[PDB]
RNA sequence: GAAACAUCUCAGUAUCGGGAGGAACAGAAAACGCAACGUGAUGUCGUUAGUAACCGCGAGUGAACGCGAUACAGCCCAAAC
RNA sequence: GACUCGUACGGUCACUGAAUCCUGCCCAGUGCAGGUAUCUGAACACCUCGUACAAGAGGACGAAGGACCUGUCAACGGCGG
RNA sequence: AGCUUUACUGCAGGCUGUCGCUGAGGACUCUCACUCCGGGAGGAGGACACCGAUAGCCGGGC
């Protein structure tokens, strides 16, 4: 057959590509040597075309201009800081050791200085719950109890944006609009329209998959479509 | 539209052009490689045992 | 079918009757040191390996009779042509 | 009385025993860290370079080469092929990693030749050689007895047409009797059957 | 091609990558093994021979030593001191 | 290397195809997934035999997998005499 | 010839054991290779993983 559309993304052609030259700022939590004698003041809130969610354009001591991954509740002249010493407000960035247990973070590190990984889609939050001097537990917006060092950076706050889900589509021409905006191939034509030769569930007289939809681990690419791995389908049981 | 005589109407884009190094109009003017030569493409000339019969 | 276990016949190496008795040929067992199995181990490789490749074939509805019959004074057996047979017991 | 070259060439019998394996163990951690061709001042194996031909002399260099280990790394068939032409994981190429790295040597130094090679070590995943090149156009070599026959036109690019020692050994020239019928005169002119 | 076909065959062919010369390559035995009280670097030509050997032991594949010729040529390092 | 200047309010893989009222029963087979006393399960190393060595025969251990058990149909599908 | 599959035979790919890289004191500790994070100091992990080799299972993706 042909290859199927998954093994076409991989090439990383134009149309799978995002656009990227298109695209704001790297929101990564900034560096400091130590001390925590860093802050800054908004000096503007804007759109990030990346993330559908505002961001925040903040103007440091030390003359450095850079976009941060906005919490909710920050506005233009807000005063935010980022380090060990910095004080436990919304919007502030430091250690998660030195958070106090209970509150909501954003943008959390997976390895000390990274910059920031987890939380950080639109109105979402990490919840910090255990301290330690070995590890930091963390429940992150799945509902998965991530351990991790405390010494992983953080933000205050729950990320801006919140409920944007909340609204429909409600017609084609919306989706066209913010996929435009993000690395991916829309619309989406069913496996089981196409021809045989064009993927596993394709051919047949009337359309339907020719095998049971849940595909092992193990195949190869080119063949895993459909349930992948799944513990199990449907609603029920 | 018929891919045939319609569809021959655009054909207003300048693509091979007479090459600096062989004289052949087989210079890519977007490509900027000779489809004749390879000038572009290798110092050393474009050549292959396939453009005569095996034997000769 | 029924057959003795011990009767007299010709013992092609006494070169007279005697008693012999009779045995079904037990299947030795291989070395893995004949030609055809180094052959097997040179010209295996890559994809298929010809006769190598094929599969044990199928079984014809009855065998025939593999017996030994051995001289019971000199102790040497000889071999003798086999009769269809769907099942054969030894009396005694 | 042994030679103090002797030494060396005593302790690389073993590379993973002794002194030598604390050096290596050392070394190549410094090495990883380093190109695909390094030029080096002296040879690591002194007793070695000296019995191949080397001199400590003007024009002569010395070179350590890193080759990944294994295999050859293939892509899969893209057209039809019989089974027996459709493996990729097995195949081996036909020329050592000590060549490879001989040609990937002589690359780096176009003026240079190559004279020789031999091996300093190998870690998990890859092969590390010193080459040993000559200037053919320094007057120190020209009128150097040993080693002026290298500079003649004939010996050009040697490297590349198998005229080197892991050369020869490769195109299964060793053996001047039995089971040398398809290596010499030539792997071609035999039909490549060698 | 094997009157299908998978090993085999076409064939290390076609084609591709790299490189030298006027010719290349090979080459002074850790050889041969007409087993010898024998030969004596290496190409090549004739022959040995469709022999030995390989092979769904099918179709097919296929040398060498030797011999008769051509031309002949034998040396330099590493180390010991 | 794409996804990705992205991080579960994400994005990948699929099915259905606005709204409204709804979406029953079946896990035996096939698929996926989890578990597993016991059974089965390759090579290396190891033990026995064999060989002054080797080929080889056998044993012990036993991974994933399978047997076995469980979950699962808005999973392939089924809902008869 | 294109396509399918519990047709025949194989080939990628995934899972898993083993050998090498690979080190110190049937469950365990460590640091020194190696891996990742950090501008750096240093932190995390660690003889595993990656990679090379091989073995078994799955394997119309080809
Ligand atoms: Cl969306
Ligand atoms: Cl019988
Ligand atoms: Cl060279
Ligand atoms: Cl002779
Ligand atoms: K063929
Ligand atoms: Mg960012
Ligand atoms: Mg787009
Ligand atoms: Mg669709
Ligand atoms: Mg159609
Ligand atoms: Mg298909
Ligand atoms: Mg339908
Ligand atoms: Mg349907
Ligand atoms: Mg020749
Ligand atoms: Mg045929
Ligand atoms: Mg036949
Ligand atoms: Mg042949
Ligand atoms: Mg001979
Ligand atoms: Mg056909
Ligand atoms: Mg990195
Ligand atoms: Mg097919
Ligand atoms: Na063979
Ligand atoms: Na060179
Ligand atoms: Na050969
Ligand atoms: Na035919
Ligand atoms: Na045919
Ligand atoms: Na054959
Ligand atoms: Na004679
Ligand atoms: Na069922
Ligand atoms: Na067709
Ligand atoms: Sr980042
Ligand atoms: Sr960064
Ligand atoms: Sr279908
Ligand atoms: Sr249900
Ligand atoms: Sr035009
Ligand atoms: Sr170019
Ligand atoms: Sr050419
Ligand atoms: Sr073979
Ligand atoms: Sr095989
Ligand atoms: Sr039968
Ligand atoms: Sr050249
Ligand atoms: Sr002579
Ligand atoms: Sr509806
Ligand atoms: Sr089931």
């Amino acid at each position: 057959g042909r290859r199927i559309q998954g093994q076409r993304r991989g090439r990383g052609t134009s149309t799978f590509r995002a656009p990227s030259h298109r695209y704001k700022a790297d929101l990564e939590h900034r560096k400091v040597e130590d001390g925590d004698v860093i802050a800054g003041t908004v000096v503007d809130i804007e759109h990030d075309p990346a993330r559908s969610a505002p961001v925040a354009a903040v103007e440091f001591e030390d003359g450095d201009r850079r976009l941060i991954l906005a919490p909710e509740g920050v506005g233009v002249g807000d005063e935010l800081q980022v380090g060990v010493s910095a004080e436990i407000a919304p919007g502030n960035t430091l250690p998660l050791a030195e958070i106090p247990e209970g509150v909501p973070v954003c943008n959390v590190e997976s390895s000390p200085g990274d910059g920031g990984k987890f939380a950080r889609a639109s109105g979402v939050n990490a919840q910090l719950l255990t301290h330690d001097r070995n590890v930091a537990v963390v429940k992150l917006p799945s509902g998965e109890m991530k351990r991790l060092d405390p010494q992983c950076r953080a933000t205050i706050g729950v990320v801006a944006g919140g409920g944007r889900t909340d609204k429909p589509f409600v017609k084609a021409g919306n989706k066209h609009h913010k996929m435009k905006a993000r690395g991916t191939k829309w619309p989406n034509v069913r496996g089981v329209a196409m021809n045989a030769v064009d993927h596993p569930f394709g051919g047949g007289g009337r359309q339907h998959p020719g095998k049971p939809k849940s595909i092992s681990r193990n195949a190869p690419p080119g063949r895993k479509v459909g349930d992948i791995a799944s513990k199990r389908t449907g609603r029920g049981g | 539209t018929g891919a045939g005589t319609p569809s021959q109407g655009k054909k207003n884009t300048t693509t091979h052009t007479k090459c600096r190094r062989c004289g052949e109009k087989s210079y890519h003017t977007k490509k900027k490689v000779c489809s004749s030569c390879g000038f572009g493409k290798s110092a050393k000339r474009r050549d292959y045992e396939w453009q005569s019969k095996a034997g000769e | 079918m029924q057959m003795p276990r011990r009767f007299n016949t010709y013992c092609p190496h006494c070169n007279e009757h005697q008693e012999h008795e009779v045995e079904k040929v037990r299947s030795g067992r291989q070395t893995g040191m004949k030609w055809i199995d180094r052959q097997r181990e040179r010209n295996s490789g890559i994809g298929n390996d010809g006769k190598f490749s094929k599969v044990p074939g199928g079984d014809k509805p009855t065998k025939k009779t593999d017996l030994k019959y051995r001289c019971g004074e000199c102790g040497k057996a000889h071999l003798r042509e086999g009769w269809r047979a769907g099942r054969l017991e030894f009396q005694e | 009385a042994r030679s103090a070259y002797s030494y060396i060439r005593d302790a690389w019998e073993n590379p993973g025993d002794g002194q030598l394996a604390e050096l290596q163990w050392q070394r190549q951690q410094e090495w990883r860290n380093e190109g695909a061709v390094e030029r080096i001042e002296r040879p690591t194996r002194l007793d070695k370079a000296r019995s191949q031909g080397y001199k400590a002399k003007q024009g002569v260099i010395v070179a350590r080469v890193s080759v990944r280990k294994g295999s050859a790394r293939k892509r899969r068939h893209k057209a039809g092929r019989r089974s027996k032409r459709q493996g990729v994981t097995r195949i081996t190429r036909r020329k050592d990693i000590q060549r490879v790295a001989e040609e990937r040597a002589s690359r780096t130094f176009p003026n240079l030749r190559v004279l020789n090679s031999y091996s300093v070590g190998q870690d998990g995943r890859q092969k590390w050689h010193e080459v040993i090149l000559i200037d053919p156009n320094h007057p120190a070599i020209q009128n150097d007895d040993d080693l002026s026959w290298i500079c003649a036109d004939d010996q050009a690019d040697r490297v590349f047409r198998g005229l080197t020692g892991a050369g020869r050994r490769n195109r299964g020239l060793s053996g001047k009797g039995k089971g040398s019928e398809k290596t010499r005169p030539s792997l071609r002119s035999n039909g490549g059957k060698g």
